[PDB]
RNA sequence: GUAAGUUUAGAUUAUAGCCAAAAGAGGGCUCUUCUGGAACGGAAAAAACCUUUAAUAGUGAAUAAUUAACAACA
């Protein structure tokens, strides 16, 4: 139920950093992996519409936390 | 790489199966159309499932009904004797 | 009333960028398409043609 | 129910982050399908083969010529008749002999 | 006739919202430029062309130091719509000698002087 | 009837559907349930093949025990010399998968590899489009290269 | 998994019959998905010199 | 010299992928019933029963 | 800010251009003057318009230009 442009730039929301020569690999041999990656970028898409309606501090996503380098 | 019964050759795999089962004390197998696409073309799918007390053990892909429940059987075989494809790599890290 | 009018337009335009000051300040290079007249007449001129709406 | 895919037709998706907040775990098993949901086989009335020969009835003129063998063969597979027709000695004979096997 | 044009004194004097919206005092301005190309000189009058290859700007999307002084800024104006101008940043203060092989510069454009690869915590 | 309050009409509301998020406090306490159970399932050894992917020279290689991978250009490696693999970004069993942000840690995962060949590539033509091509007017293009096999995926259970 | 050989390729590349009902539909709208389904762009496995498409009905 | 003794004698000719596996799949390889869910007493659409 | 410039010695070839964009002059041509161009991407095909610092291997990645645009009252 997944539209392209939605799928992949979700997973990159959520520092994920895999290419899409090695995604297709993983649809087309490990089916239930790649499903749970999809559940995680609509969660991920849901999460962005929440913030975006909801306006004013508010907490964030569990999801949408960013590990920070240095 | 090898497939178990590519270097073992059994005939009339149900037969083993219902002898297999008995020793553990369990029922024979019930064989039932899981799934179904284009029947009545000369190119027909079909899956058949084993089912064991109204619980699936195997389920198999088929030309024909007789075909694709010969392949249930080998399915479940293969479990039962834990030779399947996804089990553990073999070892060969021991350096002794 | 139709000089009036020009009056109004040109205060309440809600467009942030406006051809005089693109031309002048020469942002994007846009001299290099245009001609000398266009810094005075500011696009409102167009040949022998007047544009009525142009602001 | 957090999943936000259904969990009835591949498998219940159940995702978590762990305590530190640097790793995702998946928990994927596979759902199997309900006996309600399946029919029984027809054990009343078969080789592939079979099927084959009573979709390709041969029943006027013996064995038909080219032309309405084709036809009828076009119809059963559902392709055009263009397949089915032979090819000169110059395409036969380039064909490769062992073409590589990969597994 | 295509000739060198000279831009009105007036755009380059910023107004009280300009500082608000980029975040700059117009007191204790800062030293040193970032400049990168992000255009092509093809097709565009020779002046530009050597301009460009005084600044170093000869491969885009590489940043390149400069000064923040008159004499620099007069040659920068003339070539402003190919390049992307930043105001460097020095939170950690400047590189010394200890320092000098761990920099590495952000998009932000901040310099700093320690590089771990590690995660923050 | 309250105040901004519009009757049902096709333009009324959005096509959209607005979902509810459960709620964070009762979430975290499922998240640590679920991490539980997966450490114990990798505690008691209960998985079969493992497959990763892997960030190595500049490509990612999804990767299984027994696999043959090829890199093109030297590494500096003897002949039948053990490494260790140390870009990780996915490692996954048939029930189980576990995703780094955007690495695994170090404890979690290790994969090993050995050099089987070291070799070149077949000859590559090169021909530059030009008025007056001639046939002479040719390169040929060899490339250093190297072959791996994969040896072992392992876990540990530290989530 | 743990499939013959023969069997899984059999099971991979079979063709689908598939429903649409076009009452009311705007026929270009239904080609669109008919179309989808015809060169079998819906499978992962999809190559243009592999022959994957479906069957399709429309009443 | 070197170079001969790290080789093996595999004909150097074009290599069609970088990438061998003999176990592509873990899980199960992807068929055309994966991802769609069943049906009370398995009836294909439209069927009265 | 930046790395060229003059003098000495030797040497040919070339001496008809084309299109786009400005300003004029004889009234669509015809001259004079300043700027730009010669894709393997784009504008439908596309010397001259737009994006583009050289050229190498790879089953990696981020981007640029990008023929379409949403009949009354007031």
């Amino acid at each position: 139920g997944l539209k392209y442009p939605a799928f992949i730039v979700n997973l990159i929301k959520c520092q994920v950093e895999l290419n899409r020569k090695v995604l297709v690999d993983l649809a087309i041999y490990e089916p239930k992996t790649f499903k749970s990656l999809a559940a995680l970028a609509k969660r991920r898409q849901q999460e962005g519409f929440a913030a975006a309606l909801g306006d004013g501090k508010e907490p964030e996503g569990i999801f949408s936390r960013v590990v920070q380098y240095h | 790489g090898k497939e178990l019964f590519e270097m073992w050759t059994v005939v009339n795999p149900m037969g083993l199966l219902v002898e297999e089962l008995k020793k553990r004390n369990i029922s024979a197998p019930e064989s039932r159309l899981t799934r179904q696409s284009g029947s009545t073309t000369a190119l027909p799918l079909y899956f058949v499932g084993l089912y064991c007390d109204r619980k699936l053990i195997a389920e198999g892909p088929g030309e024909t009904v007789l075909v694709a429940e010969e392949e249930a059987a080998r399915v479940a075989l293969r479990k039962l004797y834990g030779f399947t494809e996804n089990r553990r790599p073999w070892d060969y890290s021991k350096p002794k | 009333r139709m000089h009036q009018n020009q009056r109004e337009r040109e205060l309440n335009n809600q467009n942030p960028w406006t051809f005089e000051h693109i031309a002048t300040a020469n942002m994007f290079g846009i001299r290099k398409f245009l001609s000398p007249y266009d810094l005075t007449q500011k696009g409102r001129y167009w040949g022998k043609f007047y544009m009525p709406k142009r602001v | 129910t957090y999943s936000s895919l259904p969990d009835d037709y591949n498998c219940q998706v159940d995702l978590a982050l762990t305590a530190d907040g640097r790793t995702i775990v998946c928990y994927h098993p596979s759902v199997d399908i309900p006996y309600e949901h399946t029919k029984p086989i027809p054990q009343p009335d078969e080789t592939h083969e079979q099927i084959l020969k009573a979709k390709l009835e041969v029943r006027k003129s013996k064995q038909l010529e080219q032309g309405p063998m084709i036809e009828q063969l076009s119809k059963v597979f559902y392709t055009t008749k263009h397949r089915w027709y032979p090819h000169g000695q110059y395409h036969n004979r380039r064909k490769k002999l062992n073409p590589p096997r990969d597994r | 006739k295509f000739t060198k044009s000279r831009i009105p004194d007036k755009v380059f004097q910023p107004k009280p919202e300009d500082h608000e919206k980029y975040g700059g005092d117009p007191q204790n301005p800062h030293k040193l430029h970032i400049v990168t190309r992000i255009r092509s000189t093809k097709r565009r009058p020779y002046w530009e062309k050597d301009t460009i290859k005084m600044l170093g700007l000869q491969k885009a999307h590489s940043p390149q130091i400069h000064k923040n002084i008159p004499s620099v800024n007069a040659k920068l104006k003339v070539v402003k719509h190919l390049i992307r101008i930043q105001p460097l940043k020095l939170p950690q203060g400047l590189p010394t000698e200890e320092t000098m092989s761990s920099t590495c510069l952000k998009s932000t454009g901040e310099l700093v002087v320690q590089w771990h690869l590690k995660p923050v915590e | 009837y309250p105040q901004g309050y519009v009757p049902k009409t096709s333009l009324s509301s959005p096509p959209w559907q607005e979902v509810v998020l459960p709620d964070p406090v009762e979430e975290t306490r499922h998240h640590a349930e679920v991490v539980k159970r997966v450490n114990e399932l990798i505690a008691t050894g209960q998985y079969g093949r493992l497959f990763a992917v892997v960030h190595f020279a500049s490509h990612q290689w999804k990767v299984t025990a027994e696999d043959l991978i090829l890199i093109e250009n030297e590494l500096d490696i003897k002949c039948g010399e053990r490494i260790r693999l140390e870009k990780v970004l996915l490692v996954g069993a048939d029930n189980f998968t576990l995703l780094g942000k955007p690495l695994l840690r170090k404890e979690l995962v290790r994969v090993e590899a050995t050099v089987i060949e070291k070799t070149e590539s077949w000859p590559k033509i090169n021909m530059k489009f030009r008025k007056r091509k001639n046939f002479r007017k040719k390169k040929i293009i060899v490339n250093p290269q190297t072959i791996l096999r994969i040896n072992t995926i392992e876990i540990a259970p530290r989530l | 998994s743990s499939f013959s050989r023969a069997p899984q390729q059999w099971a991979t590349f079979a063709r689908m019959w598939y429903l649409l009902d076009g009452k009311m539909q705007p026929p270009g709208k239904l080609a669109v998905i008919a179309s989808n389904k015809l060169q079998g762009l819906n499978k992962p496995v999809y190559h243009q010199l592999s022959d994957c498409g479906d069957h399709v009905v429309i009443i | 010299v070197q170079k001969l003794a790290d080789q093996s004698g595999l004909d150097v000719i074009r290599i069609r992928k970088p990438f061998h596996t003999d176990n592509p799949s873990i899980q199960g390889q992807w068929h055309p019933f994966t991802n769609k869910r069943t049906a009370l007493h398995g009836l294909r659409p439209r069927e009265l029963r």
